[PDB]
């Protein structure tokens, strides 16, 4: 019995001026306390205050946050649903990733709804039929990657130069990007439905390396320097180093496996199956997989704090669960009238992005 | 493509790919050139002249050069009516205004009333150009002139000078006014001009906006309104006065404090007005300010409104860069504005400022936030706050970084007698710089009783001088030193200062000390002979078990008068329980007690439970967060809590009491008898089970004030039945803490009922942030 | 006076305005400058600010303006500050 209500967002207080204005012409044209929400300051921070704390910290562990509460600031409008985001916080600009067409947004400029964007790429205009499904940004914000299902490759953009322009058009003809990865490296990673992974290096354009499995197995790809991760409708889960080039280890499940996480600080990998289980495991000893958290609704997404605290789940329920690493346990909760695809998560960690429906919204994290 | 910075929000969508080539006018030494060659320079060039170079949208204005044209001749004017106009011009409504006033004075054979055919002409031509300003048109076509009732030979005739100029190269002819300025200044004419009186009977019908706000803020100058009650022959009441007190007022007042962004553009607002009545009625409930400032123009702002500021109490002012370095001369013009200053005009502003600061008389807390200041810089912030006028008691250096300065801050210690709380942190202090505050601190002229020195780096030699300190005559009452590393030598020279008699000290904080159990013993040991502490924290050192059995010897000798003792994640052992729970047993004057990140059994809270189910106990709160705990000791607790008749205040935390224990609690607690107000839950693992106990439990409970439920679920038809218990008349809860963004529509709008229903309930996530007693003496 | 700049897609119409001009000696200016706009380009790019040099007047004094927000600001004129300041040594 959710009964849903809805309420502008920001009330900004140099919209309330505004609208005070607005109506006085009216008036004058006829015969013919209050709460606002702070400002996003220059699309940075939001400079609230700190909420105190039971007891003081040790003095080595200062550095260790966790979040309390989120709150929405503001919401991206999209006519169609949206299924990925990024955050590029040193830039300030936020892409959204839909089947159809992508939108550049700025977060410099205050408002309430944002319908107008500052760039609007779509990729249908190349080809007759063009369905996208995948996107993926880089940490230097140097080149911008989206492929698609029957689009014959996957196209660059970069950031750096004055205009956007296509790179490469990096043909995959009979292959559908299902999954796109990248690394720190050059090197460029991707998955197709049909058990196939081919490798190009971007300064070369050149295929590198091909791999093959199982059918429907390319669902999922974890990146590392000397850890590549794959699996999928198989739930076979195999560990590859492209040093000695071969599959480290090999697991088995009773379900499907759909989201995968990895942590910086320490690595520990996180697993999520059709039944709803959250599977934790740590990939330096390489022993043993251990669950603690199960959802009834399927899992989607997946992310993980930059401290290494806290991880939030996105799932089929419209729900958004938030975890902690000690046990497992959720922490707050916030929900969501629509189905939760997508999710993202910012460096600095002071916002935070999530879409459900056509339209995306904006949260502020406070500490 | 040409168009307007306004117009490049709609452009950036269609067009792709594009180029950004931006167009700009005068340079800035030729405007600053031109400005001064029209300045009249009669004793207040270097006043004016300064004033108008920082405004930026004002230079943005005048980077037009018709509008620099039009603001020469403007103060071209200004010289020849030197008597006529009594206001200054200090700024372009001002300026503009009075360009408007003399040209139509002209028209005039001699200064009379307007005609009532012109008067129509004005308000329909100034409400056109409000209509323009709403719906972003321009092109003003001569059917909206004919739907109105104008004439554009009228308009021309009447004004005597250049306003919508129309040019037809086809048949069509298309109106354009001389700059958007003057449309804009029109448009807020018009919005004063309706009031007055009704014209409708003769007509037949957000960047932008900001220059609208501004030249409304403008024209609510008296002697203009002044002005156009002469020109109209009525006296000018607008009601958009009232609107714009209000969205101050609004300003002003909010739950978590003022954004300083909002602050200061309230300060530009009001600073465009120069009536000191309009902004003494906007501004009077602010109470506290924060202020961020960039440019010198924030600094001569906020001199000129906090004058106005009789009310605010606290205030945190932030400058991170303008006084980094103490030098920098350099000329912007070929040829210098003043010939010889002796001082560069930024220190002069800040000077002034600081004066104003301390001028006032309501004023008493100062922050500096994170300033960083430099030597200069102190000097004179110092300077200024040696004014014997200024009754600010309390200072804040915790995050600036003054330590050039520090000899300016020693110096200003002792010179003001006034000031009572005295606040240092993450400040490096060197060996001569604690001689020097040492000996100044020893003066009598000092008055300070509170003193804190958290992170700053001390010693042994450091530590030596503060135990000299201590033991000679001074009226340091509080004291603290928290992140600082002590040697147990240095502990030992500590320990000998505490054990002399003729100290009087009643607050010592000890926080991520390197304390050891032998220097705990020590510690304990040698404070076992003092009797004038009263509050002793002690956090994050390892404690031995012969450490605790000392200080609860300690504590059983008389004339020990220690009424607060906190200890957190400091490992007690089981027996140290039972030596505690046999001091509680008979206990006095020992009221609060906490413990947090300590390793208490089912067991030892039994034991706890039992010894302070004894009526011999005085402990008004206990604090139990993160102790592991199990649903068994529930029952004991919910015996002791129904038999004890003087704890005030539980908490608990992360420990997980169960659902079973959740019911027993309630069950204990809705007989209440006992007589406790704050009780806290967790990440408590809660379920919607407990809450039916919960409600019938808060139904016969008026004695409840306070109650938290965090991180634990909570289903829609629990949160009914809670707001249904929060809304009957027998409950009293007035602080809850739960996070609303988690709930459904249909809980919020219950919880706006209680608030309705309740006018004294407040809810709000940060539950730990009201104190209805000191319990962050040590925190801060 | 119409001087024409290019300004790069990233930065903001809003930063441009409120400029920020820090005034320098002509000689040591042209030293500050670089030899090379590409290395301007990329630094221009990896603090997100924008400068513009100019020096008209016979004198040996030189203007800089610096567009941004007011930490991209204050790290520019931290910066160049620091090579005035090697520059007197």
């Amino acid at each position: 019995d959710p009964q849903p209500v809805w309420d502008a967002e920001p009330q900004f207080c140099q919209g309330f001026l505004i609208q005070g204005l607005w109506e006085l012409f009216m008036d004058s044209r006829q015969k013919n306390a209050d709460k606002f929400l702070k400002p996003l300051s220059w699309g940075s921070e939001v400079l609230e205050s700190s909420c105190n704390q039971p007891s003081t910290a040790l003095w080595q562990l200062e550095r260790f946050t966790v979040p309390q509460a989120l709150q929405k600031v503001r919401v991206l409008k999209h006519q169609e649903l949206l299924l990925v985001v990024a955050v590029s916080s040193f830039t300030r600009h936020v892409f959204t990733c839909s089947q159809s067409g992508i939108k550049v947004w700025n977060l410099v400029n205050q408002v309430a709804e944002d319908r107008d964007p500052e760039s609007h790429l779509k990729c249908s205009v190349q080809d007759n039929k063009v369905y996208l499904r995948t996107c993926l940004l880089s940490s230097n914000s140097r080149t911008l990657f989206a492929g698609g299902y029957n689009l014959p490759g996957v196209i660059v953009w970069d950031l750096a130069a004055p205009s956007l322009y296509e790179k490469c058009q990096l043909p995959c003809e009979g292959l559908s990007c299902q999954a796109l990865a990248n690394t720190k490296e050059n090197m460029a990673l991707a998955g197709f439905t049909d058990g196939t992974v081919r490798i190009w290096d971007l300064r070369t354009q050149e295929i590198v390396r091909n791999l093959k499995g199982p059918t429907n197995s390319a669902r999922n790809l974890v990146v590392k320097d000397d850890n590549i991760w794959t699996g999928g409708l198989d739930a076979c889960l195999r560990c590859w180093d492209l040093r000695m080039a071969k599959v480290s280890l090999e697991h088995l499940f009773q379900s499907q496996i759909m989201s995968l996480a990895h942590s910086p600080t320490e690595d520990w990998l996180l697993l999520g199956l059709a039944n709803g289980q959250h599977c934790l495991f740590n990939s330096r000893k390489r022993d043993q997989v251990l669950t603690v958290d199960t959802k009834d609704n399927t899992i989607l997404g997946l992310k993980f704090s930059p401290n290494g605290k806290w991880w939030a789940s996105v799932g089929m329920g419209n729900f958004i669960t938030v975890h902690s690493m000690p046990t497992g346990a959720k922490l707050f909760q916030v929900p969501e009238v629509g189905p939760v695809r997508c999710f993202d998560m910012t460096e600095n960690g002071r916002l935070i992005i999530t879409g459900s429906r056509d339209c995306a919204s904006v949260y502020h994290i406070k500490y | 493509i040409t168009t307007r910075n306004t117009g490049l929000e709609k452009l950036k969508s269609m067009v792709v790919s594009p180029l950004y080539i931006l167009v700009e006018g005068l340079s800035a030494s030729r405007r600053s050139q031109l400005v001064l060659e029209n300045i009249s320079n009669e004793s207040d060039r270097i006043q004016v002249f300064h004033s108008l170079i920082e405004n930026h949208q004002l230079f943005d204005q005048c980077q037009a050069p018709s509008v620099c044209s039009l603001v020469c001749e403007a103060l071209q004017l200004q010289k020849k009516l030197g008597k006529r106009c009594t206001l200054p011009c200090q700024t372009l409504t001002g300026l503009y205004a009075t360009l408007v006033f003399h040209q139509l004075t002209l028209k005039r054979p001699s200064q009379s009333a307007l005609s009532q055919e012109e008067q129509i002409t004005l308000v329909g031509l100034c409400m056109m150009a409000a209509e323009g300003v709403w719906t972003m048109r321009s092109v003003f076509y001569d059917d909206d002139l004919k739907n109105y009732s104008l004439k554009e030979s009228e308009i021309l005739a009447l004004f005597h000078m250049n306003i919508l100029l129309q040019v037809g190269h086809n048949s069509e002819q298309c109106y354009v006014f001389s700059h958007l300025s003057l449309q804009d200044f029109f448009a807020a004419l018009y919005y004063v001009l309706e009031g007055l009186e009704e014209w409708n009977q003769h007509f037949c019908f957000d960047t932008r906006l900001l220059g609208m706000k501004r030249f409304l803020f403008g024209l609510m100058n008296k002697d203009i309104l002044k002005t156009l009650e002469v020109l109209f022959e009525y006296p000018v009441i607008p009601t958009v006065e009232q609107k714009l007190q209000h969205w101050v007022s609004l300003i002003a007042q909010q739950v978590n404090g003022t954004s300083p962004m909002d602050t200061l553009d309230a300060f530009y607002c009001l600073f465009e007005s120069q009536d000191e009545e309009f902004v003494g009625g906007a501004l009077k409930r602010f109470q506290e300010v924060w202020l961020l400032i960039n440019q010198k123009m924030d600094l001569k702002v906020s001199s000129y409104c906090l004058k106005h500021c009789q009310n605010l109490k606290a205030i945190r002012v932030d400058i991170r860069d303008l006084l980094s370095v103490d030098n920098t001369l350099e000329l912007c013009p070929v040829v210098t504005v003043q010939e010889t200053q002796c001082k560069p005009l930024l220190m002069e502003w800040w000077g002034n400022f600081c004066s104003v600061l301390g001028s006032l008389r309501n004023l008493k807390e100062l922050d500096l936030g994170d300033s960083i200041l430099s030597q200069r810089a102190m000097k004179i912030l110092c300077l200024e706050l040696r004014n014997q006028s200024c009754r600010i008691q309390k200072l804040t250096f915790k995050s600036a970084e003054v330590v050039s300065g520090l000899k300016h801050l020693w110096k200003l210690l002792f010179s003001n007698q006034n000031l009572k709380y005295l606040n240092l942190g993450n400040t490096p202090m060197k060996d001569d710089d604690m001689k020097l505050a040492c000996e100044a601190l020893k003066h009598p002229k000092c008055s300070v009783e509170t003193l804190r020195l958290d992170s700053c780096e001390l010693t042994i030699i450091g530590y030596e001088m503060i135990s000299t300190l201590l033991i000679s005559t001074t009226r340091l009452k509080c004291l603290s030193l928290a992140k600082n590393r002590v040697g147990v030598k240095s502990m030992i020279s500590l320990g000998n200062a505490l054990s002399s008699s003729m100290c009087l000290l009643q607050k010592l904080i000890l926080d991520n000390c390197g304390l050891t159990p032998a220097s705990c013993h020590l510690l304990v040991s040698a404070l076992f002979s003092n009797q004038n502490l009263t509050h002793l924290c002690l956090s994050n050192n390892s404690l031995g078990t012969e450490g605790v059995q000392q200080l609860c010897q300690f504590l059983r000798n008389p004339e020990c008068a220690l009424q607060r003792l906190i200890l957190n994640h400091c490992n007690i052992v089981d027996d140290a329980y039972g030596f505690l729970a046999m001091r509680l047993a008979n206990n006095t004057k020992l009221t609060h007690l906490s413990l947090t990140m300590n390793p208490v059994g089912d067991g030892a809270m039994k034991l706890l439970c039992e010894a302070l189910k004894e009526p011999t106990c005085y402990l008004q709160e206990l604090e139990l967060v993160d102790c592991q705990l199990t649903q068994n000791c529930c029952e004991d607790l919910a015996c002791m809590i129904t038999t004890t008749k003087h704890l005030k205040s539980l908490d608990l935390g992360n420990n997980a009491l169960g659902d079973k224990g959740v019911i027993t609690l309630c069950e204990g607690l809705k007989q209440s008898s006992s007589s406790l107000r704050r009780l806290g839950l967790g990440a408590c693992k809660l379920t919607s089970n407990c809450c039916e106990a919960l409600s019938l439990a808060i139904s016969c409970n008026p004695h409840l004030n306070s109650l938290n439920l965090v991180k634990n679920d909570f289903s829609t038809s629990g949160m009914l039945k809670l707001c249904s218990a929060f809304q009957c008349p027998v409950s009293n809860l007035g602080i809850i803490g739960l996070w609303k963004q988690e709930y459904y529509a249909r809980v919020r709008r219950q919880l706006e009922e209680v608030e309705f229903v309740k006018p004294h309930v407040v809810i709000d996530g940060d539950w730990y942030a009201s104190d209805e007693d000191d319990r962050n003496w040590w925190k801060n | 006076s119409l001087r024409l700049r290019t300004r790069p897609w990233w930065f903001p119409i809003q930063e441009v305005s409120n400029p920020l001009v820090l005034y320098m000696e002509a000689w040591v200016a042209e030293r500050v400058i670089g030899t090379d706009q590409a290395e301007i380009s990329e630094i221009e790019w990896m603090c997100q600010a924008l400068l513009t040099v100019d020096s008209v007047n016979s004198g040996n004094l030189a203007e800089i303006t610096i567009f941004g927000q007011p930490s991209a600001q204050t790290r520019m004129k931290n910066i160049l500050l620091n090579m005035a300041a090697w520059h007197k040594e």
